[PDB]
């Protein structure tokens, strides 16, 4: 678990990075939605942002758990 | 433009899917942190992960496909 901890922080970091990429790409489109398909895309954005914020939150709760168990096991 | 965006986001889709799978496998090995493999708290972590992950993947796939559909 000790060594698995580093790998999880790596995964968490990679995920947050990929998620930052999506948020950045999507954000660069905030201007330009038009029509019904644009409405659909905006909604798709908001759905992704909610899913990604939940994922991030989860990653942080898990990391905290792991750190706190580490202390315990030490 | 919107085509670019949509293409970049497809890469994200695949990468994030892979990372969520890696994270699930990691949790398997971190199971002690919630009391071990037979812990209800651990089981709860894994169900939460599965659910969060699936929603993310789902949202992501939706995003990619909608963004391309719009630019069309
Ligand atoms: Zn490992
Ligand atoms: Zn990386
Ligand atoms: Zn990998
Ligand atoms: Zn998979």
């Amino acid at each position: 678990l000790a060594q698995e901890a580093g790998n999880f922080e790596r995964i968490s970091g990679d995920l947050k990075t990929q998620i930052d990429q999506v948020e950045s790409t999507a954000g660069s489109l905030q201007g330009q939605w038009r029509g019904a398909a644009g409405t659909a895309a905006q909604a798709a954005v908001v759905r992704f942002q909610e899913a990604a914020n939940k994922q991030k939150q989860e990653l942080d709760e898990i990391s905290t758990n792991i750190r706190q168990a580490g202390v315990q096991y030490s | 433009g919107i085509e670019a965006a949509a293409s970049a986001i497809q890469g994200n889709v695949t990468s994030i899917h892979s990372l969520l799978d890696e994270g699930k496998q990691s949790l398997t090995k971190l199971a002690a942190a919630w009391g071990g493999s037979g812990s209800e708290a651990y089981q709860g972590v894994q169900q939460k992960w599965d659910a969060t992950a699936t929603e993310l993947n789902n949202a992501l796939q939706n995003l990619a496909r909608t963004i391309s559909e719009a630019g069309q």
